[PDB]
């Protein structure tokens, strides 16, 4: 079984949290520190990072 | 583009390898230079990179 | 239209060759240069097109 959670509210975490001993292995992902890279990004992407809608000579 | 030394930039790339500070603009054929498309422009732009580079959540 | 190295583009056609950079606009009469009826205000539309033309999946 293969099943990515995009929760917000992160309730769901203690539903998916079993005993140790039990051989059940979670990928509990704290995005604070997940490295995501900073040049996978494309066109709209970086513009949208970086530059604001308040400039107008985008 | 002439530097505030003087030097005349043969390739643009080396922007990166420093900052680099231009000559003034001027119409007498001693110092003469013209300010370009981009000059002084994106100063808020520059204001923002600098801030999102300073982050502390990023 | 003026070339960067001072030339000027007597024929149009020439565009359609290859591309070619100008110089900046300037206010004495020795270099004297301006703007198009239309310079850098479209070339998001550019970025797009580029986009497009590099695509693989058509």
């Amino acid at each position: 079984s293969h099943i990515i959670i995009f929760d917000i509210h992160s309730e769901y975490k203690s539903a998916f949290e079993i005993d140790k001993n039990e051989d059940f292995n979670l990928n509990y992902l704290d995005v604070e520190k997940l490295k995501l890279p900073y040049w996978l990004m494309n066109s709209e992407e970086l513009e949208t990072l970086f530059i604001e809608s308040n400039e107008q000579n985008s | 583009p002439k530097l505030s030394n003087g030097e005349l930039v043969e390739n643009r790339q080396i922007y990166f390898n420093e900052k680099l500070e231009f000559t003034s603009s001027n119409t007498s054929k001693a110092t003469k230079a013209s300010n370009g498309p981009f000059n002084g422009e994106f100063n808020r732009f520059l204001s923002r990179f600098e801030t999102k580079l300073t982050d502390k959540r990023l």
